[PDB]
RNA sequence: GGGAACAAAGCGAAGACACCC
C-alpha cells in the first residue's frame, strides 16, 4: 500500500495473510469471508509467467495478524488448507480478467477480536455502494512504493497498511491504460487533480476493497487487489476484481463443497 | 448479509468507529 | 413474464440493457 497509515488493532479483523511453508515467506493478502473460507486473487495461486503455481500444501494463512513479520502468538491463527479453487476462466494470458479463487481451511477457525469475516455484497448492496465518487478502503503488507532503495529505507511496512480510495469512472478507468478493462473489474485512486494520493501495490493483490454501508453499518467486499502498472502514478489507477460480478461462481464454489 | 459478517469486534460491536471510516460515509454526502 | 446465462460475447456517474419454458 502506497501513501497509507498503519491500520488500528481489528481495524481489518478479515485481513489474511498467504504465506509459503518454503521458503518461509509472504506471498499476498486474502479475506476471511466464514469460518473455514478464505477469498484472494487467482494470480497469488497461479501465474504460469512468473512460474507460480502453488497447490494446497505449499501454503498456510495467518489469520489475526497485524505486524507483518512478528509472530503474533495467542492473536494470530495459522491455518492449512484443504483445497484450492481457481475462478475456470480465469485469464492469465492477457489481463487477468476474473482474477479470482477460493481456499477452503482444514478446519474451521474460531472468530475473536482480531478475526472476523467481511460480508459479501446482494445485489441491491453492490448496485448502491459501487458508483463513482464513493470511497472504499484497501490494506495489505505489501510494497510502500512501486521502486526503491532498501539501503535508504525498507520497502515492506511494519505493520498492516490501509488506505482510503474514491472508485473512479469505468470509462475513465479505461482511458488511463491501454490494457482491456472487462466489466468484471473495477478501478479507484485518486485523479491528479485531486490532491490526494494513495494505491495498492505488489504484494497487495488479493487482499480487500471494502465499504461500509451506511444502511446497516456492515463492512462489505466489493473488490480484490488485482493489478496496476507501476503505484500510485498520476493518471494510472489500481484495478480490481468485480466480487459481485463473480458471485455465482463463489456461491457455486461454496454450495458445492460446504 | 447473514449472521454479523462485517460488524467488527473492537468497533461496530462495541460502538466505537476507527480514525478514518467518517471519510467513507462523508463521500456517500459529497 | 420466468428460468438459465459458472456476468459468455457485447452494449456509462454501467445496468443482464445466444439456450429453455
Ligand atoms: C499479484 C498482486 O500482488 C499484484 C498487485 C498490483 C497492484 N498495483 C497497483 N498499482 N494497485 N498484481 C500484479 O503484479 C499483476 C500480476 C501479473 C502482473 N501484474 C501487474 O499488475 C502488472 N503490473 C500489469 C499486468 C500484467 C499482466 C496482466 C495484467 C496486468
Ligand atoms: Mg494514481
Ligand atoms: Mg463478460
Amino acid at each position: 500500500i502506497v501513501e497509507g497509515s498503519d491500520a488500528e488493532i481489528g481495524m481489518s479483523p478479515w485481513q489474511v495473510m498467504l504465506f509459503r511453508k518454503s521458503p518461509q515467506e509472504l506471498l499476498c493478502g486474502a479475506s476471511l469471508i466464514s469460518d473455514r473460507w478464505v477469498l484472494t486473487a487467482a494470480h497469488c495461486l497461479l501465474y504460469p509467467p512468473w512460474d507460480k503455481n502453488f497447490t494446497e500444501n505449499d501454503l498456510l494463512v495467518r489469520i489475526g495478524k497485524h505486524s507483518r513479520t512478528r509472530y503474533e502468538r495467542n492473536i494470530e491463527k495459522i491455518s492449512m488448507l484443504e483445497k484450492i479453487y481457481i475462478h475456470p476462466r480465469y485469464n492469465w494470458r492477457e489481463n487477468l480478467d476474473r482474477d479470482i479463487a477460493l481456499m477452503k481451511l482444514k478446519k474451521p477457525v474460531a472468530f475473536s477480536d482480531y478475526i472476523h469475516p467481511v460480508c459479501l455484497p446482494d445485489r441491491e448492496t453492490a448496485a448502491s455502494l459501487l458508483q463513482a465518487g464513493y470511497k472504499g478502503r484497501v490494506t495489505g503488507w505489501g510494497n510502500l512504493k512501486e521502486t526503491w532503495t532498501a539501503n535508504v529505507g525498507k520497502g515492506q511496512p511494519s505493520v498492516l497498511q490501509v488506505v482510503n480510495l474514491p472508485i473512479v469512472e469505468r470509462p475513465v478507468c479505461k482511458d488511463s491504460t491501454r490494457i482491456r478493462i472487462t466489466d468484471n473489474m473495477f478501478c479507484a485512486g485518486y485523479k491528479p487533480d485531486e490532491g490526494k494520493r494513495g494505491d495498492a501495490c505488489e504484494g497487495d493483490s488479493g487482499g480487500p476493497f471494502v465499504m461500509k454501508s451506511p444502511f446497516n453499518n456492515r463492512w462489505y467486499q466489493m473488490g480484490i487487489v488485482s493489478w496496476g502498472e507501476g503505484c500510485d502514478r498520476d493518471g494510472k489507477y489500481g484495478f480490481y476484481t468485480h466480487v459481485f460480478r463473480l458471485k455465482k461462481w463463489i456461491q457455486k464454489v461454496i454450495d458445492q463443497f460446504g | 448479509g447473514e449472521a454479523d459478517c462485517g460488524l467488527r469486534p473492537l468497533f461496530e460491536k462495541k460502538s466505537l468507529e476507527d480514525k478514518t471510516e467518517r471519510e467513507l460515509l462523508e463521500s456517500y454526502i459529497d
